[PDB]
């Protein structure tokens, strides 16, 4: 079994390099992904990011939506907006028909209060065939879970026909209690291109 | 010069917002 | 023994992903901390200037102390320190009951000079009331091993009391031998939140 | 076979967490390597990534060659150059006796296209005096290979004598089929300190 | 019928010189009104920049939105948006129960084109109660009469209550035929205040 | 009565294209008129004007007591003065016999809140041989009407001599009622010069 | 007679509100003309427009070239050039056959002096096909009537051909007696697109 | 070169004072 | 530096 | 005599050291004194400026009205106003009834041009309730003389009652003969604080 | 006695001007003394201290501990420390055995108060042998006595043997009153270079 | 002998109060004096005064030849250039005929080190014409006497003929035995206005 | 660009 | 040119911190 | 005017 061991490290350690999923990320920033800024509900205003040049400490900003795609999610490097009901709207780097969408927050454990209640809760995920469309397909209609794994991944809704979109809207309902605000760390959507 | 013009996009880059109007080369 | 396989190996990457020691990090920065750079030691100078304005050299230095609260440890990403003896002051995210202390430096390995004798070698951890508190409270003293692992974990001491801190005093005494300066990769706080 | 399994994973944890390689990389920006953007192609210019404040264009982004001396390979994080063929030269931060070379690509599975044909294909380094020389010391030829493993290393030529560098230039003879531009994820030089 | 002769006179001129209506405007920013600029489309991206910096070329625009919400409408003093569909949010100057909207644009004779095919077309005003609601109320749909006068008034909506809104969004579904942009010299928001 | 009725239309719209007067402003800050800023009463801090560069919204200011000298009488563009008195000091642009005075203040019908309570209501005009003369020649004491024309022009006493001025003060006794401050839209001095 | 008045009457101020002249102003800046300011004459330089911030003098005004292609014609709002006969070069929004042109200055009423000396007399246009030709092909020979309406019109030669051009040169060979300079409130050129 | 001059002077122009010493050209 | 750029093209209108 | 020889000496030179006086200055600026720079006199306007911008001359200017409450008397640091007429207003560390006043100039001996024709003459001191109060209640009238002492000390009008001020006006009515401006070097306020 | 005055008063002037005490003071800081800025305590945020560039006052900001050991003693220039307790480390420009310590406070007759209760009371002075040891050797323990001259020597304890310090802490223990802050204006070190 | 005691110690500190000299000095920096710093030697560079901000090493300080002719000598106020002998031209604020000159250095009883050694010894003052003339008139040779006065005068040689200059040029041919750099505290130059 | 001047003419006294 | 240097170096002076390595020249 | 500078020597690791 030792030959087989390395190989069962290897491959976990493989799909680990591969943005922990092994699948392409359509949402991403840096691959083509873009937000619709005028199409996200207000940010919450933490002030809690130091910016500096030169090493001099400059100012306190906060999060942009932006860091909804993303990949760092070391704690605090997520959107931080108003409330506990909000919308996203992300406008994705190809034509494809969406398969899943997985959902990102920081494990209770590296947590300094003890909990996520900052945590989105219920959202629900509809497809946009332009960027002036109000209605949406849902795609999905889900929960994240607070006593889950940190990463969670939801499968979408797979109309009889298959229509294809380049926009996605994420609408988080509630949160895990915290009265402020909530926090997105990170949001990906993946399918198959047309 | 262009180190001038890096930290400058350092400086601007979290208060800008980005567009794709077409596919990012990668 | 398979899927026991299996089991440790996703066990082993769960806890690599949690910032390799699935504990929160009071001091990490994005999270909440803050480096008081009025009350750490001077950056250490380096021949060169980074820009003229003027005529005039200006910025002779590499990085600022913040870097020793963030997470990146590629070579070079660390605050250097004139000298063998040195300080740092951080404030943490909660007022906290400090169990426990991270350093981390580079491996051997990736180090381009072959060594690594401008890691810390002896060092303590104090408590502050107040940052211009003169006299901390001793928290340990330990050494940081070059011949041991990059990420090595220290033991507060055990105290008969609890009093909490929201600030602490990293002193260095000692480095592994570099005559120049002390670079400092990264340093975490874990502990109780009260 | 339990405590020989934890050791495994502990020892592929360990390598993976040494910048996957457990080597130098005198290219590496932060540890003191630069890009000669002087000598290198001309870098890709696409109108389409907008950058805008307030709502107003502001510019239009694309990668520096910096990137290719820097660690992060989300897809998109490359420095893309216009053609198929090109090159980048790349000064270090030690004087070498160069024995390696690794470069990397992102793997097909995470591509949005579907594919890596923006990769590099045939390729050769050589190592230069002075940074204007123009062909230099072929340190090797090489081809990148698109089914492959994304991090794929190429051993120098054996040579009689070992002559030091401290700049290398890469040269790319051809890409995987993109039509309009290539890209360069990462390039490391491994060797020898004198 | 001289005096009558001189009556009608004076009082066009003295409707003239009320800002050509005699009414308030809500909407104009001198008075109070402003533009609530993330929320409001992309402006426009012309071809070229408006300076350089370090080599990268800085600012592809014309003109920002406030200029909707400023009375000069001399050609060219108009915010331009992308393609056909946009819109504009803009905060009034009081909470009103609105009445009336005007849009202006520039006269075919005063255009250098010959023609006023950037000017909008059909289009829909919407009140809201927040700045981040997603769906506003709708006050009105609307087409701008390109064989019309410059300026023209538009009835909101006949309520059987009244909500007031201190906050309006104006979006355009077209224009008069331009390809690349739509071009917005002034908006209007009358009504009653509360 | 054809040919008659196009001449009174030319002659008031010739009128009125002569800054509605046909009387030069010696007071108008474009000519040579200058406010004596050290010698008017204090500004109220309203900071409704916004202050962009490139489209970037950048602050906040308050008009300037120089607006009272310039044309635009749109709703907002006036001084603010603090409280229902105040002076206000202008240096002409000739020495001149002063033979009138006008008063501008917008319409009720363009006041947001449907009166025009902030606009000045008694008010003095004074000549001043110097602009360091305490003690001036009384010009006329005038009441700006609240119910009467937008612009009102008011009759100078004419001394038996000709003393003729270079410097006017006006003086605001009361206002129509804000309590906060006065608003002054613009004012203008006529007469002939020596 | 009185719905004929009423037609007149809107006719009028129709026609007052369309730039006074109902047609196309191709210099206008705001719709892309622009000065070519290097070939201009040598501005007017008083150092008695003094401006100061805080009291401290700051800088000394004076108008550029570029107000002869804006429409504010109030007193002291036009470029003053040295001496009596100077010259400017416009270049024109778009490339046409040019048919008429006007010049406006302040009516004798509204000027502080009480006469207008200053004012453009004895002129001529040319139109230039590249920026460096010195005289170009004369459009016409004209004279300003300082007794004559503020605003005058001027048609251009009659000419076999019809050649297009997209800079003009406004060369004005006498004013109206001022010894100093000479001020120019308003340039426009009129025609028909290519 | 002096657009640079022209939109600093409209950045400027509501915050200082303007005193004419002697007539302006009209 | 700071170095401003011509337009050679006209606005929209 | 010889013990009582030191005593003298100790006590001039004790008095010296006091600021010449041995009285709290309440207009100094370091303990709590400001100029009123919107309510003083405009600043003398030097032939030539501090630097250049974009081709415009900028700062005509040698001292700000602040070094007339700092204590350096060297010759050229002192505040220039235009002529021979001018006024400063000062806002005192306290509330203070006035009892006496300090005008410094330089000694002759010290003076490049051999004259100090510049200094103040006659001059008056006003105490304000408001620093926007038009007229001051008169606290003196005085005349600084040439022919006697560099540091002059004025005795404040003895007062029936006692009215407080924390805001004072210096008004200078005359120089000793420059024509081009007036050079203040020093005013300090003395009295008893409420 | 005549020429005995003479001597007397220059001998008296001579000290005078060599800082008052004709002794060099190794704390100084143009003579080469430095504060260890890291090891004092709060400055307390007064703000009172005017920034201005070019005659434009910018904003207001607090005195350094620097200004200790620089010469001007006028009221204000002071360093102002939280609360009544603090301490200063002061690196001297030699290594000296030291003899004496001189503390300067303004005196009553200056302050506008009539008190000097911010004044340090009760204080000790320590020697360090080098910048991070915690206790230091005890150098002496005084009053500053509010009831004195405004310059005050004290004598150093001589130890037995010789240890010589280039380091030294001033510990303020006590003020004279003042509830919110200490404020301190000079100290010297005096004493015999080894 | 008491009031003519009064008399002596009045008439001394009078004369100490005048710049200690009672004579105008013409290269005074604040008066109108000014360096010509490409024609001064070249300044001592030590990299010994760091100046840092928030612990960043910024840039090294060194006195500019400005503080020759400032009036504070407080030791290290000096201009410090390179090597023992060296020259220094200043431009005076008045065209005169030079009577006299003085220089001043710290007294040894202030100076940290013990000695002088940095003084200028042998030295002579030119009058130049212009501020290219290389050698010029000489107006005398000199020593400054390292066991003198802190100040100390030199008369200009008696001349046939009257020759003004308004530029001087100081050369040091000697110091009193610092091996690294000469330092200059202050130096004067009297004279007649023309 | 930044470009200090210089003055040739001497500052007020 | 260094009149700049030396104005940006008035307005730094107060807010940077001096540390002396070394002797300064007296 | 602002200028870069190259460094030519390797920073702290
Ligand atoms: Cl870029
Ligand atoms: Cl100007
Ligand atoms: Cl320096
Ligand atoms: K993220
Ligand atoms: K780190
Ligand atoms: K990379
Ligand atoms: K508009
Ligand atoms: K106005
Ligand atoms: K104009
Ligand atoms: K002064
Ligand atoms: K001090
Ligand atoms: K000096």
């Amino acid at each position: 079994t030792e030959a087989q061991a390395r190989a069962i490290v290897n491959s976990a350690l493989k799909l680990y390099s591969q943005d922990k999923t092994g699948m392409v990320d359509f949402a991403l920033e840096s691959g083509g992904g873009s937000i619709l800024s005028t199409r996200c509900s207000e940010t919450y205003e933490t002030k809690t990011a130091l910016m500096s040049l030169f090493g001099i400490p400059l100012w306190y900003f906060s999060q942009s939506p932006r860091v909804v795609i993303q990949p760092d999610i070391y704690p605090g490097n997520c959107w931080a907006f108003k409330g506990s009901q909000g919308y996203l709207v992300v406008r994705l780097s190809m034509m494809i028909h969406p398969a899943a969408f997985t959902l990102e927050h920081i494990p209770k454990t590296l947590s300094p209060t003890g909990n996520i209640s900052s945590a989105p809760k219920d959202f629900a995920v509809y497809g946009l065939e332009n960027e002036y469309q109000e209605e949406g397909q849902l795609l999905g209609q889900f929960t994240y879970d607070q006593d889950g794994e940190s990463l969670q991944m939801f499968q979408a809704l797979k109309r009889p026909d298959d229509t294809a979109f380049q926009i996605v809207e994420l609408r988080i309902f509630s949160n895990w209690g915290h009265p402020e605000y909530t926090c997105l760390y990170r949001f990906r959507v993946h399918g198959e291109p047309v | 010069q262009e180190d001038s013009w890096t930290s400058l996009e350092h400086i601007l880059w979290p208060f800008t917002r980005l567009r794709h109007n077409g596919p990012p080369p990668v």
